[PDB]
C-alpha cells in the first residue's frame, strides 16, 4: 500500500503546511484540542479544496475507504506534537462542516450513495448510547492464536485461519478498546 | 497640461512641512474607479509618509459645504472625478490669492469634454487633461486666444461676425455628451511607473480600475489589454509552480467570463443571473429559461451539479470548463463570453476574478451599510463607502465575502424585479427615444443608490436590445419609496452587441440642463453625475413631456 503512504503524506503536508496568514489554523487546532483532552479535529473543506483540489476529488469519490486513512494520517501527526521521545493516543475523530449545497431530505434517492451529503432537519429522539469496537484482541478456541484486530470505520466478520473451524475466535474484552455511538433519527 | 512626474514634484514641494502637510485628496465619488485610483494614490503617499486627509464626497452640491467650510493651512489640494464637466473656479471662487499661486488643486477626471474655463486661464489647475485629450482639441484652443480680449464700422461688423463665428463652433463644444476616455487609474499608474514602482497589489488596483467600467462599454479598454498584459509580463512571482506557493501566489491570465460570479456562486445561478446572457437567451421568459437547461443538456453537466456551489464541482468539469464552452456556446450565439481576463489567486482562500471583485465592492456600496432625511441617507452612504474601502485591503478578506453574499442577493432582487417589468411590457417606445418608469416595485430601498439603478438600468438596456433590430434607444428609469417623492431618475446609454462602431455620447446631460434652464420643475442635479437627476411626482409628468420635446437627438 504505497498509495496509502502517498495519500497520508499529502494529509500530513496539508496539516503542517496550511497557512491562513499567518497562524496555522489546523496545526494549532490540533494542539489546543489535545490539551483539553478533546482528541478531535475539525477540517474546513473550503481550506481543504483551496489546498489541493485533488484530495477533495478523491474524498468526494470514495469517502469511506479514504477518511480513515485521513484519521490515521492526523493521529500520526499528534504523535509528533503532543508528545516527544528518543501513549496511549487514540486515533482522533475528524469533524468536517462545510457549506456546499444543501440537499433536502426528500431529494435523497440513491445515486449519491457514498458521497458526502450536507442536509437539514429537526432531530426527533436520540437513541441510547452503545459501544462499537475499535481495537480488540482475539484468541482462538484451540490453537489459541493471539490476534490483535484493528477494526476501522466504516459488518466485519472475524478471520477463521491461524479444523480449526468454522469460526474459532473469541473476543477478549479485558483488552479491547471501545468508542461510543448514538443513533439520531431526524424528521 | 503637464508632465505627470513634474506635477508630482510640484505636489511634493508644496506638501511636506511643519506642521504637515496639508492636503485633502477628494475621493469622488461613488465610482469604483475612484477607489481604484485613490487607494494606489494613498499607498504612494504613505510611501513618502506624507500626511493626508481623504474625503468621501457624495453630492456635487455637497462639495461646496466642505471647501467653503474647512480650509486653513492647505496649500496643495487634490480632487478626483469632479470638475471635468462643471468648473469649480466659478463654482468655488477664487478670487485669486497672492502669480505662483499658493494653493494647487489637482483635478483628476476621466470625463469629457473638459470645462472651457478650466484648462485655459491657470488658477486652480494644474489640469489632469493629459494625455487622453491633448489633443487638439483646437476647438477649445481658438475659444480663448480669439475671444480674449477681442471704415471702423465695417471692422466692427467684421469683428462681431468673427466673434459669433467662433461662438458657434464653441457652442458645438462643451455642449456634448459626457463620456469617459480612459480610466483615471490607468493614468495614475502611468504617473506611478515614471517614479518607478512596480508593486503587485498596485497593479491589481489598476486591473480593478480598468475593469470597473466594462459593465459599461470599454470603450478604449478593448485596446487597454496591451497596456495591462504587458505589465503583467513585466513581473512574475515564479517562472513555474512550485504549488502553490502560499506566498506570491499572485494574479495571472485565465479564460474569464462576463458570466456572473462563476467562482463564488453555483453555476446554474451563475448563468441565470448573468447580465449578458439574460439578454440573448430571453431568461425572463419561461419559454427561454428552458433553453438554458438545453445548454446544460448540451454540456452534459447535470442539473444537480449545476445547482451546487462552484468550489465543490467535480474536477473533470473544471478541466473541461474551457473546452465544453467552445464546443457548445458557439451554437447559441453566446460565442462572445470568453475574454482574456485577469485573476489574482490568494491561494488557500480561493481565487478571485478581476470582475467579480468589482461586483463585491459595488455590492458593498448600497448595502451591508425634508433635507435632514436626504442628508442623513447620503451620510449613510458616506459611512458605507469605507466599509467598501476596507474590502480592497488584502489583510482583511473576512468582510470581502460579506460583499459577495450581498452581490448575489442584489441580483436576486434586481433580476426578479427586472422580470416584474417585462411581464407588464412597461417599455414606452415613444418616437425619438425609449423611456420607462417604475411606478411600483418591491424593496425600493435597494434602488435608492445611483449605482443600483446604474446596474438595473444596465441589465434592462441590455435585455431590451440584443440587438434586436432596430435603433438602440437610450433608456430612462424612475423609483420612489420615501423622502417625499424624490423619484430618482438616471440617464442611460445604449449597448451595442460587441460590434462598437461609435461612442454615441449620452445626451441626457444636455437635455436635463435645457430643462433646468426652462421651467426648472423640481429638477435637481444634486447627484454628481450629469446623467442622473431628481424630480417630484407633481412636476415629473410635465418634465417628461418637456423631455419628449424638443428632442436634442
Amino acid at each position: 500500500d504505497d498509495d496509502n503512504t502517498e495519500i497520508i503524506k499529502s494529509f500530513k503536508n496539508f496539516i503542517l503546511e496550511f497557512r491562513l496568514d499567518s497562524q496555522f489554523i489546523y496545526r494549532d487546532q490540533l494542539r489546543n484540542n489535545i490539551l483539553v483532552k478533546n482528541y478531535s479535529l475539525t477540517v474546513n473543506m473550503e481550506h481543504l479544496i483551496g489546498y489541493n483540489e485533488d484530495i477533495y476529488k478523491k474524498l468526494s469519490d470514495e469517502p469511506s475507504d479514504i477518511i480513515p486513512l485521513f484519521e490515521t494520517a492526523i493521529t500520526q501527526v499528534a504523535k509528533r506534537i503532543s508528545i516527544l521521545s528518543r501513549n496511549s493516543l487514540p486515533t482522533f475523530q475528524l469533524i468536517l462542516n462545510s457549506n456546499a449545497n444543501q440537499i433536502p431530505l426528500r431529494d435523497l434517492d440513491s445515486e449519491h450513495v457514498s458521497k458526502i451529503v450536507r442536509l437539514s432537519g429537526i432531530i426527533i429522539s436520540t437513541s441510547v448510547l452503545s459501544s462499537r469496537a475499535t481495537y480488540l484482541s482475539i484468541m482462538c478456541r484451540n490453537c489459541r492464536h493471539t490476534t490483535s484486530i484493528t477494526i476501522n470505520n466504516f459488518t466485519v466478520s472475524l478471520p477463521r485461519s491461524c479444523n480449526c473451524g468454522p469460526d474459532p475466535y473469541i473476543i477478549i474484552h479485558e483488552s479491547s478498546k471501545f468508542i461510543d455511538q448514538q443513533f439520531l433519527k431526524l424528521q | 497640461i503637464s508632465q505627470f512626474s513634474e506635477a508630482y514634484n510640484k505636489i511634493l514641494r508644496n506638501s511636506s512641512s511643519a506642521s504637515s502637510c496639508q492636503l485633502v485628496i477628494f475621493v469622488s465619488c461613488l465610482n469604483i474607479d475612484a477607489l481604484c485610483a485613490t487607494k494606489m494614490l494613498s499607498l504612494l503617499f504613505k510611501k513618502q509618509l506624507v500626511q493626508s486627509q481623504i474625503v468621501p464626497i457624495f453630492g456635487y452640491s455637497e462639495l461646496r459645504r466642505h471647501y467653503s467650510q474647512l480650509d486653513d493651512n492647505i496649500n496643495s489640494l487634490l480632487l478626483v472625478g469632479f470638475g471635468g464637466v462643471i468648473d469649480l473656479e466659478a463654482f468655488l471662487e477664487i478670487d485669486p490669492q497672492e502669480q505662483s499661486f499658493r494653493r494647487d488643486i489637482y483635478v483628476l477626471d476621466a470625463h469629457r469634454p473638459w470645462n472651457l474655463d478650466n484648462i485655459f486661464g491657470s488658477q486652480i489647475i494644474q489640469c489632469f487633461d493629459d494625455g487622453t485629450v491633448d489633443d487638439t482639441l483646437g476647438e477649445e484652443k481658438e475659444a480663448y486666444y480669439k475671444l480674449l480680449e477681442l471704415n471702423d464700422l465695417s471692422k466692427r461688423k467684421q469683428r462681431k461676425k468673427q466673434i459669433h463665428e467662433y461662438e458657434g463652433v464653441l457652442e458645438e463644444y462643451y455642449s456634448q455628451g459626457t463620456t469617459v476616455v480612459n480610466s483615471i487609474s490607468a493614468q495614475i499608474y502611468s504617473l506611478l511607473s515614471a517614479i518607478g514602482e512596480t508593486n503587485l497589489s498596485n497593479l491589481w488596483l489598476n486591473i480593478l480600475g480598468t475593469t470597473s467600467l466594462d459593465i459599461a462599454y470599454a470603450q478604449v479598454y478593448n485596446r487597454l489589454y496591451p497596456l495591462l498584459q504587458d505589465e503583467v509580463k513585466r513581473l512574475t512571482p515564479s517562472s513555474r509552480n512550485s504549488v502553490k506557493t502560499p506566498d506570491t501566489l499572485t494574479l495571472n491570465i485565465q479564460p474569464d467570463y462576463y458570466l456572473f460570479l462563476l467562482r463564488h456562486s453555483s453555476l446554474y445561478d451563475s448563468f441565470y443571473y448573468s447580465n449578458y446572457v439574460n439578454a440573448k437567451l430571453s431568461l425572463w421568459n419561461e419559454n427561454g429559461k428552458k433553453r438554458l437547461h438545453k445548454m446544460f443538456a448540451r454540456m452534459g453537466i447535470p442539473l444537480s451539479t449545476a445547482q451546487e456551489t462552484w468550489l465543490y464541482m467535480d474536477h473533470s468539469i473544471k478541466r473541461e470548463l474551457g473546452i465544453i464552452f467552445d464546443k457548445n456556446l458557439d451554437r447559441y450565439g453566446l460565442q462572445d463570453i470568453i475574454r482574456d481576463g485577469f485573476v489574482r489567486t490568494l491561494g488557500y482562500r480561493g481565487s478571485i476574478s478581476a470582475s467579480e471583485f468589482v461586483e463585491a465592492l459595488t455590492a458593498l456600496l448600497e448595502v451591508g451599510n425634508s433635507a435632514q432625511k436626504l442628508t442623513n441617507l447620503r451620510k449613510r452612504w458616506v459611512s458605507n463607502f469605507w466599509l467598501s474601502w476596507d474590502a480592497l485591503d488584502d489583510r482583511k478578506v473576512e468582510l470581502l465575502n460579506r460583499g459577495i453574499q450581498l452581490a448575489q442577493d442584489l441580483q436576486r432582487a434586481i433580476f426578479n424585479t427586472g422580470v416584474a417589468i417585462l411581464e407588464k411590457k412597461l417599455i414606452k417606445h415613444l418616437r425619438i427615444y425609449r423611456l420607462c418608469v417604475l411606478q411600483d416595485g418591491p424593496d425600493l430601498d435597494l434602488y435608492r443608490n445611483p449605482l443600483t439603478l446604474l446596474r438595473l438600468g444596465n441589465t434592462l438596456i441590455e435585455c431590451c436590445a440584443e440587438s434586436e433590430d432596430k435603433q438602440l434607444l437610450p433608456m430612462v428609469l424612475a423609483s420612489i419609496d420615501e423622502n417625499t417623492d424624490t423619484y430618482l431618475v438616471a440617464g442611460l446609454t445604449p449597448r451595442y452587441p460587441r460590434g462598437t462602431k461609435k461612442p454615441i455620447l449620452n445626451n441626457f446631460s444636455m437635455a436635463f440642463q435645457q430643462i433646468t434652464a426652462e421651467t426648472d420643475a423640481k429638477v435637481r442635479i444634486d447627484n454628481f453625475e450629469s446623467s442622473i437627476i431628481e424630480i417630484r411626482r407633481e412636476d415629473l409628468s410635465p418634465f417628461l413631456e418637456k423631455l419628449t420635446l424638443s428632442g436634442l437627438l
